[PDB]
Formats: structure tokens, C-alpha cells, sequence
RNA sequence: UUUACUUUGAAAAAAUUAGAGUGUUCAAAGCAGGCGGCUCGAAUAUAUUAGCAUGGAAUAAUAGAAUAGG
RNA sequence: UCUGGUUGAUCCUGCCAGUUCAUAUGCUUGUCUCAAAGAUUAAGCCAUGCAUGUCUAAGUAUAAGCAAUUUAUACAGUGAAACUGCGAAUGGCUCAUUAAAUCAGUUAUCGUUUAUUUGAUAGUUCCUUUACUACAUGGUAUAACUGUGGUAAUUCUAGAGCUAAUACAUGCUAAUCUCGACCCUUUGGAAGAGAUGUAUUUAUUAGAAAUGUCUUCGGACUCUUUGAUGAUUCAUAAUAACUUUUCGAAUCGCAUGGCCUUGUGCUGGCGAUGGUUCAUUCAAAUUUCUGCCCUAUCAACUUUCGAUGGUAGGAUAGUGGCCUACCAUGGUUUCAACGGGUAACGGGGAAUAAGGGUUCGAUUCCGGAGAGGGAGCCUGAGAAACGGCUACCA
């Protein structure tokens, strides 16, 4: 968890060390709403995600998609791919099209690739990510 | 552009105000006030277009300066002033008294109300909040902050404000069965009763409504205005009664 | 019309100089002070190298 | 999860206005009997039969005059697909529970939406789903067709004066290619 | 000079991007400020709108807070001992937020006796290297403010898990 | 079971297009109010795709602690 | 697309001949209504004139201005100039650039700034030099103006002398509320125990079987004690300090009412302009999803000099590789990435067509971008402004 050169932790969570009524840090979560459940990982894990939906300072707000992990390669963050069917007028037929996703996953959840997931969006992460991973399937 | 505008084309201005399109290349831009620029009637447009007192612009600034007209009690000289739904217009030399209620074509209509009920108006429940020190206020459609608001008044609620003091003195609720007026959409200026309010988190909420006639409409909630309860609506409704 | 020819480039060198820039960076793969200041042919050649190794010849 | 548990507490919602001024009786009550229309929307069938029966309980309390506002509304919510289906089921229903309760030429006011109601799920498009061999559900209201069993409570409680509203829709149909 | 433009960047595919317009006000950003230890040198920025913010170019002083305690003393700044974003601000002693600095113990050490009359018993105790470092006469403290933002060096004593971790990492 | 597909409803500025009324002297146009309650008057419509809500029994994909074992 | 030929006479396949829109131009051109005005891919260059200024009773007049007057005793009518305030960031024009960019529909700000409008909102009694301006502080000050001048020349200005403010800079003046013994039993009196703004920055904290008894039959006896969202470290409140630290009216017009212990005493009306925070409105900035013409004889691209992501910091109004330091090696691509062409601003729309389609859309409305070409800035709520400024190229 402390695997970094500053030290990682909840902004504005004290554990005060003169009381030591609990053997456990206490720590913060909450539940992102619209009918997510708040892994129990979450809620009794130890790692510090300031881009989590469940623990960190992030709002899942706006659109709800649903996508297959199509990479895992790169750290709390992975790809997904959304496949559609666009209409062309002319030849009154489909053609396949897909667009890829990054999408910010919290350590939280457990992801392969290959698997389905529903992400949230929330505000910019990074230069590419704008979602985050609220569910696994 | 590098900043707000401030001319308005009469072709971009809003179709409820039926302006001439050879008439000019410009319209009335509603000024900066209590209700949104496409949900709004200036002033000068009421008293020109409408009733016909002035005949052009110079006369209806001649009329405002001499503080002829009122606002919801208050002397008015703005010539934009964005007068809006539910506001009371009052010509003392007159004797006239006017209610902003939009008619089923969806358009503001020229409605006459006695003094008694020129002294109240309605104003849907936009938000409820506490201020500094503690201080609950409740945020209107016309942007009215009211404190001290009865405990039990909720958003979408109607609240009725006393002109003379700005104070409520009564409120209806949101429910099912309450009379209500539409105030955007294809349904703008029917009424009413509410069947059901279709519930979407995340997104936003549908209301059903079904009229005297039992023709039955949805209606996205922030369209939906609580005037009463069916058959005791609390302000005059206008010749047709919000029907087709 | 990235790179069409304008009426008076010269007029424009440094428009013209920009779309070099632009060009090197997109063309890449293929080869691979402060003013507000207080105080401020080819045939021939082949002909005659075909020549010169006639007589040498 | 407890939604069908709760569904009692509109009849006791019902009893306790019951007890108002008349002007609170108005003001309540329908509030109150339409928020149970709109739980027939859901799509499961437990729950539906959960309303229905706290509906005919409320009914058997409620006069027959009140048949006509419970009626309107429930025509105003189920309007498409099983919604029609399951506005004849519940229809029969109230009118098999309040059989007892139901006096002489109490049905006249509510006789016209009646019959409109089994004649569209005999011979409407109703009917023809009802007899659909294409048409596979599981749910009950489909399957089942009540408005013969409706027919019957409804011409014990006619007056005769007003039977001549049973007989119209026979003379259009009989008109009509049969 | 300075923009916050993302149209300079390259597309996610790669592509480089066209300039689609000059730079714009509302899209700018300023030259850093290296605060550093020293007499107080504060100048103010006008920002967007009729805001302000405040440049601590130089500052030696700031309102750390015993969290432990619940009290906050104003307290001279030694130094900068630690930084985890770069090794060059600590050398330079640049005072940013996150920084690890040494702060004077006097004001902490007079309030405790004050307070607990000690140099009871078991809600004076404290951590032994808090104790410590009071021993010696500076607190190791991290810096919570923005210097260049709001003008102050404000911050708080270090305690525990935090305290080990930067006690490993010095 | 979910999706595709299909129905219905919101939404998709005005101007433009289709449409209703009106002796601008006719027309191209412009235009919404008349009589002393009259049940008088634009009644209006229109948009492939994407998003939102909704009714669907077929079709095409997708699923099962399906008719399992002792 | 049709018509007539090619045979002694037909069918089929061929050949021959005739069969609106755009540009350029020729001739003619009386009356009514109505209406437009691009084009050398030359977004090439411009003489001259004009196109942005603005004053109410209500910021500042001893103009050596005018006119008045019961002929003026601080001023007072009207008022150049100048200071102060606001606007000049709107409007108008053009289509160069721009190919997931702009734009269209649809979303988010629980991710931020917002002059103005509209609605709310701020008694902090006291606290030693009281050695005390609040019946009201300074030049820590100047313009216009007077006078002496420089330059061929410009909306160039120097030295000296003056004088104001809603300019600039300072700074003050016996309150209210909880309980309440004791009397008295209400329209109660109150000995006394107590409490006391905002703004900035940080840390911490809160924000979740009384089914009885009596009573006059009423009522009283004990208890409750934040709100909102799908969702928050939200709204809000509290503690301890912190600050080159703010704000909490030294402003203006009209009028002269009410109390008296008769004082130029006390009090007092209707307005203007300001001012802290919150809400609203006019906006702005980013932002989710889907949708662009030709090119595969462009198959790999991005990553050394940020490309994809993580941690921290800086910068910003704020999110964010936006930038920096240290880390990993990621990200896009035959479902066409990347590169190239475009006589490519996008749309509402226009034409044609029986329908599917094809073409046009600089051009009356919306959005974007630019002001000869690059770059950077001052002021301001708002500009990377160009009828603002500074440099470089022509
Ligand atoms: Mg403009
Ligand atoms: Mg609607
Ligand atoms: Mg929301
Ligand atoms: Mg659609
Ligand atoms: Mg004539
Ligand atoms: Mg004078
Ligand atoms: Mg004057
Ligand atoms: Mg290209
Ligand atoms: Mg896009
Ligand atoms: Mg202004
Ligand atoms: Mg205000
Ligand atoms: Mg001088
Ligand atoms: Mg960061
Ligand atoms: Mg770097
Ligand atoms: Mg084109
Ligand atoms: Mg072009
Ligand atoms: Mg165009
Ligand atoms: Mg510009
Ligand atoms: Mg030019
Ligand atoms: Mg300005
Ligand atoms: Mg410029
Ligand atoms: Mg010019
Ligand atoms: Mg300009």
C-alpha cells in the first residue's frame, strides 16, 4: 500500500494515536448510489484509490455503459470494448463498429480479460479515462 | 464572441411572442431578472404587441417612466424587464390587473384578475436549503429566496407568496390526484390532474397527467407547475381551462 | 489545402513556416525574446558519362 | 422485497379517511386509490394479485357509487398489451367481490364502460390475442377470459329500463360480418 | 507563454493534431513559485474574475497544527528535509505542499507543560518519537497549504504511521 | 434472462416545406383574432441515425442446479 | 428518353440523323408590388470621409462661461473643460485554416468562473495611555486651469504654481438573548448564573407498555431536538490558531413632519449610489454517446524532445500529462489506425427524382474561426481584442 514516495492515505481521515480505541485505521467509503453495491473489498481492504468510486473523491454522475475487458495491461486502469451495428440507408443493411473505452477500475474489483463490466462516468481521470468500473460480471 | 451578447435577431427570438418578421431585424432581448430569456415576456412586448397601449418603443419608455407599471407590486422602467409566468402586472391608471398564464396555443395570455387575487401569486418550490447561521430559505421559479419556509415544504412543491410581503402564506404538495399546469413542451398551457410520477435516478422523472376530457399525457416533472387541488385551482385559469 | 500554393508567399513566410513544421512531424515515420519589454541536365550528364566510358572503352 | 406486504396499508389508509370531514374525504381518497392503480403497471404477477385483492377489500367498503372513479382510473393506467388483459381480470374481480355488497341497478352508471370492456375482450382485439395460438405467456390474466363470468353479474344488477345498453353492441356486431 | 491547452497533444491514437485556434485567455497558466525560506516576500495575483491569489515568494513562518493535541501554534520553518516529488526542491529548500520540514518545538513544548504540568500522567504520555524529536528541538511537520496559491506555509506535526514512513524514507 | 428488431411517447429553435382561415382592388405576399356570453376562430403536420421512456407472442443471436448422479 | 432509316415482310443485336440548371454574353426594356447584389482557390493591396461614445433632482464647477436674483455671503439656475463611473468583449464583414476538429442531436459540472438583473442578507455592550475627531481624518494629490517652453512633424508633451470627489489612503461612535431564586399569581417584577461578527489558510469535530397519575376535564406532569441527493469529505454548525488580509456606508437628491424640560435640543419621510455572502438570470470554460467527402500502388503508427497509465507537486477559475520529478510499458490499428488530397467552415436548408438515390449549401437564422503573416501581452466581470498595445516578416 505504501509503495510510493509520499505517503498514501485518506485526505481528511485522522487516526489518533493517543485514543487507539480500534486495533484497524479507521477509513472512509460510501456507496456511488443508482443501485451499485459497495464491495465488501471496499469497505474492509486497505488500499488507498483516490479515483475510486467506493473510497476515493470521485462522483459517478451521467451515463451508464456496459463493455468486455479487452486489456488489463496498464496499472488500476484497463480497456473495454463497446460493439454496435451501424445502419447505412442506402444498402438498407448493418456494418460492425466498435470504439475502445478506457475505463479506471478500482483494486477494489477484480477484472479478466474477457469479462463484462458496467462503468460509470464521472469527471476527467486522466487525458483519456472518463469512466469508472462500478461493476463486474 | 469574447463576451455576453446583447442583440437578439427576431427570427432567433421566441415563437410565443409573435413578432412581425419584416416588422425590424431585431427583437426586445429580455434583460438579465427573475425568469429565463425563452421563458420570459418583456415588457414592452406585452404592452405594444399585446394590449396595444404604446404603438412603438419610444411610448412604452414613455409609460414606464412614469411609474405606471407594476411588477408583482414593484415599479418596473425597465422596457426588457423579463416579466414571466405567474407574475402579476398591474396598471393602477387603468385599474387593470393581468396574470402571465400561458393558453393552450402556448402562448402568454391576456388575462384579467380582480385586486384580491392580484395580491398573491404562486411559485414552484426550486430548491430548500439551509443558509448561513443555519437559516432554511426556499428558492422559487421566479427566484424568490423566502426564509423561515414551514418545515413540511419540499421541492415541486407551490407555495402562495404574499405580494405586499413576499411571505407564504400556503402550500400545496406534490402527489398524485393535485391539479397541476404544463409550463414546456408540445403540452405547454394544459391542465390537468396528476396520475402518476414515474420515478428514473440518474435521469428525469415523467409525470402522467389526465385532463377533464381523461385524455392522458407525459410530461417531463420540470415542466409541471401545481396550481390546486382538482376542481379548487388557486389562482383563475384562462378561457379554456388548459383543455386540447 | 494544407499545402496549396497561395497567391504571395512571401507575404506569408510566417504561415509558410509553420506548415514545415507540420510537415516534418507528420512526415516523420517516412524518414525514420519577450516583446512587451521596458527596454527592448540530368539527361546531358547521362550522355556524356555513357561518352566518357565509350571512349574509355 | 416488501412491497406485497405493504399493500394492506392502502385499506388502512381507506378506514381512517373514511372517519374525515366530507371535505377531507374528497381530498384524500383519490390520492390514495390512485396510487394503488399504478402498482397494477408492475410486471410481476404476485404483487398484482396482492393489489387486487386489497382493491376488492376497499371496494366491499366503498359504495357502488365510488365503481365509477375506481373504474375510470384503472381504464386511464392499463391502456397497451397485457395492460388491457389485465384491466378485464381486476374489473370481474372487484365486481365478484362487491356481489354481496352490489344492490339493485347499482351498476347502471358503471354499465357503459362494462360492456365495453367485455365486448373489446370477446370480440375486440382482446379476444383474438386470448385465442392466439401464437401468443405464449405464463401469466394468468391472458389466459384466463372473465368477461363471460362479468356478463352475468352485470345483468343481475341492470335494471331493465337500461338492458338496452347490453343489447347494442350485440345488434353492431350482429350487423357486421359474423 | 505558458498553456493548459490539450490541443497541443497528440490524439490517443497518435495522430498529431491540426491548430485549430490561437490561444485563448481563459486556457493560460502562470510562472511557478519557489517559495523559499527567508523574510516574507508576498506579492498578489489578479486571477479570473476580480480574484486574487497570493505568492509567497519568500516565507519562515507558519500555523502548524498538533492534531493529536488539537491545538495549532505559529512556528518558525528550519528547513526543508524531504520532498516526494522531487530531490531538487528539497536541495534548494523550496517550500511547497507535501514537503517535509523541520519546525522550531518551542511553542509545542511550552503549551504541553502548560497544559499537562509536565516536562494526568497517562493522557501526557505521547509517542516516544514525538518525545524525541521535542528531546532535540525540532518537529518534523508536513507541509498542507499551497504557498503560491494562498500564501501561507500552514501544515501539521507528523504522528504515527505517517511519522514511521517518512522516518524510513529519510 | 439479455440484446437486436418493431410499436408508442417526449425531444429534434425560428425561418423554409405541406396544410387551414383571411376579397392585400386580383396575385406573389403578410397576418392572427371577430359580434355584444355568442358553444365563432392555424385543426396542424413533418422529419434516417444516436441518446431517453414504453408495449411486444414472431424472427436472429444469448443464456440455465434443463430430462443430473448416489 | 423517344422518333425515322439499314428487309420482299417481322424479331433480336449494332450504326447513322434529330431530340431544366450553371457560367459568359447579345438585343430589347412602358406601368404596379416585391426583392437581391461573392468569386483570379487574389483571407491580394488600399487614397479620402465616416462607422463608439455616454449626464440624471440625485459623484466632483469660485470657467477670470452664460443667464439670473428680494442684487446675492459656503453652494444652489444652466453649464464647456477635466476627474470619476460605465461602455467600447455587442454589432457588422469574410470563409483562410480546420477531416472525430468544427458542427448536429443528446449529456455532466458531486469539476469551475460569472459584471449586470431579481430575491434575501451584516446592532458584535465591554474590554487600561479616556493623554479620546465622529457635529465626520489626510495629501501620504492631482487633472482641468494659470504661466514658462522644446520639436519640421502626430489624439507628442516638459519644468513651475493651484484646487475637488462615491478618485486615492486612513479611521470611530448605553445592546440583544438563555435561564431564572425570591415575591406575586398575572398583560407579572427580576436579585443573580451565563452567551456574543464576517472574510482568508490549515488541522480537528458534528452532519444519527407515561397503554400511567391527577385535573377544572380542558390541560399539566417525564422524553424528543437538524435538512437534501441515486450518490458526497454536501448544505450548515463547532473548536484551535493563522493573515503585508478583506468587509461591517466619513457618499448624494427632494421635503421639513413629531416630541418636548425652548435648545441652531432629540427624533423623522420618499429616493439615488454603494457594500459582505448566498440564490437567480445573462453567460463562459470544459465534458459523455453516436454521426463526416476521395485515397490500401498509404500497413503499421505513437513513444529519444509525453506517447498510454500510477504517485506527488506546480499552474489554473477549476478537472486533466496541462507542465514538472520518479515510476512502469503502455495506447490506436484490415470493424482501415497513421499518412496524403480536398475548387472542406458545419448545420437548418436548395434542386432533381415515382421511389431508392445524386448534387449544391461563401450567401438573410444558429454555432465556429479570423482581422496582411507568426508571437506575446495591459486593462477588465468578460479579450490572447486588433476602428487596444509591443516585437519580428512582407
Ligand atoms: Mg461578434
Ligand atoms: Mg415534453
Ligand atoms: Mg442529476
Ligand atoms: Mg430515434
Ligand atoms: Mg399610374
Ligand atoms: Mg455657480
Ligand atoms: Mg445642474
Ligand atoms: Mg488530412
Ligand atoms: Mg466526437
Ligand atoms: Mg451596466
Ligand atoms: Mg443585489
Ligand atoms: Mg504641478
Ligand atoms: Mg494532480
Ligand atoms: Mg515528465
Ligand atoms: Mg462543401
Ligand atoms: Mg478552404
Ligand atoms: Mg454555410
Ligand atoms: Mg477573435
Ligand atoms: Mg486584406
Ligand atoms: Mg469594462
Ligand atoms: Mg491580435
Ligand atoms: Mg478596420
Ligand atoms: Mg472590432
Amino acid at each position: 500500500v505504501q509503495s510510493e514516495r509520499a505517503f498514501q492515505k485518506q485526505p481528511h481521515i485522522f487516526n489518533n494515536p493517543k485514543v487507539k480505541t480500534s486495533k484497524r485505521t479507521k477509513r472512509w467509503y460510501k456507496n456511488a448510489g443508482l443501485g451499485f453495491k459497495t464491495p465488501k473489498t471496499a469497505i474492509e481492504g486497505s488500499y488507498i484509490d483516490k479515483k475510486c468510486p467506493f473510497t476515493g473523491l470521485v462522483s459517478i454522475r451521467g451515463k451508464i455503459l456496459t463493455g468486455t475487458v479487452v486489456s488489463t495491461k496498464m496499472h488500476r486502469t484497463i480497456v473495454i470494448r463497446r460493439a454496435y451495428l451501424h445502419y447505412i440507408p442506402k444498402y438498407n443493411r448493418y456494418e460492425k463498429r466498435h470504439k475502445n473505452v478506457p475505463v479506471h477500475v478500482s483494486p477494489a474489483f477484480r477484472v479478466q480479460v474477457g469479462d463484462i463490466v458496467t462503468v460509470g462516468q464521472c469527471r476527467p481521470i486522466s487525458k483519456t479515462v472518463r469512466f469508472n468500473v462500478v461493476k463486474v460480471s | 464572441a469574447r463576451g455576453p451578447k446583447k442583440h437578439l435577431k427576431r427570427l432567433a427570438a421566441p415563437h410565443h411572442w409573435l413578432l412581425d418578421k419584416l416588422s425590424g431585424c431585431y427583437a426586445p432581448r429580455p434583460s438579465a431578472g427573475p425568469h429565463k430569456l425563452r421563458e420570459s415576456l418583456p415588457l414592452i412586448v406585452f404592452l405594444r404587441n399585446r394590449l396595444k397601449y404604446a404603438l412603438n418603443g419610444r411610448e412604452v419608455k414613455a409609460i414606464l417612466m412614469q411609474r405606471h407599471v407594476k411588477v408583482d407590486g414593484k415599479v418596473r422602467t425597465d422596457t426588457t424587464y423579463p416579466a414571466g409566468f405567474m407574475d402579476v402586472i398591474t396598471l393602477d391608471a387603468t385599474n387593470e390587473n393581468f396574470r402571465l398564464v400561458y393558453d393552450v396555443k402556448g402562448r402568454f395570455a391576456v388575462h384579467r384578475i380582480t385586486d384580491e387575487e392580484a395580491s398573491y401569486k404562486l411559485g414552484k418550490v426550486k430548491k430548500v436549503q439551509l443558509g448561513k447561521k443555519g437559516v432554511p430559505y426556499v428558492v422559487t421559479h421566479d427566484g424568490r429566496t423566502i426564509r423561515y419556509p414551514d418545515p413540511n415544504i419540499k421541492v415541486n412543491d407551490t407555495v402562495k407568496i404574499d405580494l405586499a410581503s413576499g411571505k407564504i402564506t400556503d402550500f400545496i404538495k406534490f402527489d398524485a390526484g393535485k391539479l397541476v399546469y404544463v409550463t414546456g413542451g408540445r403540452n405547454l398551457g394544459r391542465i390537468g390532474t396528476i396520475v402518476h410520477k414515474e420515478r428514473h435516478d440518474g435521469g428525469f422523472d415523467l409525470v402522467h397527467i389526465k385532463d377533464s376530457l381523461d385524455n392522458t399525457f407525459v410530461t417531463r416533472l420540470n415542466n409541471v407547475f401545481v396550481i390546486g387541488e382538482q376542481g379548487k385551482p388557486y389562482i383563475s385559469l384562462p378561457k379554456g381551462k388548459g383543455i386540447k | 489545402g494544407t499545402y496549396r500554393k497561395r497567391f504571395n508567399e512571401k507575404a506569408r513566410s510566417g504561415h509558410m513556416a509553420k506548415l514545415k513544421e507540420l510537415k516534418r512531424i507528420r512526415n516523420k515515420q517516412f524518414t525514420r525574446p519577450n516583446a512587451n519589454a521596458e527596454i527592448l541536365s540530368r539527361l546531358k550528364k547521362k550522355r556524356l558519362d555513357k561518352f566518357i566510358e565509350h571512349q574509355l572503352k | 422485497e416488501t412491497i406485497i406486504e405493504r399493500m394492506p396499508i392502502a385499506e388502512a389508509l381507506v378506514n381512517i379517511v373514511l372517519g374525515l370531514t366530507n371535505d377531507d374525504i374528497t381530498n384524500f381518497l383519490p390520492s390514495i386509490l390512485t396510487n394503488i392503480c399504478q402498482v397494477l403497471r408492475s410486471k410481476s404477477e404476485e404483487l398484482r394479485d396482492a393489489v387486487r385483492v386489497t382493491l376488492g377489500k376497499i371496494s366491499i367498503i366503498l359504495g357502488a357509487e365510488y365503481l365509477v372513479f375506481v373504474i375510470k382510473e384503472l381504464m386511464a393506467t392499463l391502456k397497451r398489451g397485457s395492460q388491457i388483459h389485465v384491466l378485464s381480470y381486476t374489473v370481474h374481480y372487484i365486481l365478484k367481490s362487491m356481489h354481496g355488497v352490489l344492490k339493485h341497478s347499482d351498476l347502471d352508471t358503471s354499465s357503459s364502460m362494462i360492456v365495453k370492456i367485455i365486448m373489446e375482450n370477446i370480440f375486440g382485439f382482446a379476444g383474438e390475442e386470448k385465442d392466439s395460438e401464437n401468443y405464449h405467456t405464463k401469466v394468468k390474466e391472458i389466459k384466463s377470459n372473465k368477461s363471460y363470468d362479468a356478463g352475468e353479474i352485470l345483468a343481475s344488477n341492470i335494471s331493465l329500463t337500461e338492458f338496452g345498453t347490453l343489447l347494442s353492441p350485440v345488434k353492431a356486431l350482429l350487423m357486421v360480418r359474423i | 507563454g505558458i498553456s493548459r491547452d490539450s490541443r497541443h497533444k497528440r490524439s490517443a491514437t497518435g495522430a498529431k493534431r491540426a491548430q485549430f485556434r490561437k490561444k485563448r485567455k481563459f486556457e493560460l497558466g502562470r510562472q511557478p513559485a519557489n517559495t523559499k525560506i527567508g523574510a516574507k516576500r508576498i506579492h498578489s495575483v489578479r486571477t479570473r474574475g476580480g480574484n486574487k491569489k497570493y505568492r509567497a515568494l519568500r516565507i519562515e513562518t507558519g500555523n502548524f497544527s498538533w492534531a493529536s493535541e488539537g491545538i495549532s501554534k505559529k512556528t518558525r520553518i528550519a528547513g526543508v528535509v524531504y520532498h516526494p516529488s522531487n530531490n531538487e526542491l528539497v536541495r534548494t529548500n523550496t517550500l511547497t505542499k507535501a514537503a517535509i520540514v523541520q519546525i522550531d518545538a518551542t511553542p509545542f513544548r511550552q503549551w504541553f507543560e502548560a497544559h499537562y504540568g509536565q516536562t494526568r500522567a497517562a493522557s501526557a504520555k505521547i509517542e516516544s518519537s514525538v518525545e524525541s524529536q521535542f528531546s532535540a528541538g525540532r518537529l518534523y511537520a508536513c507541509i498542507s497549504s499551497r504557498p503560491g496559491q494562498s500564501g501561507r506555509c500552514d501544515g501539521y506535526i507528523l504522528e504515527g504511521e505517517e511519522l514511521a514512513f517518512y522516518l524510513r524514507r529519510l
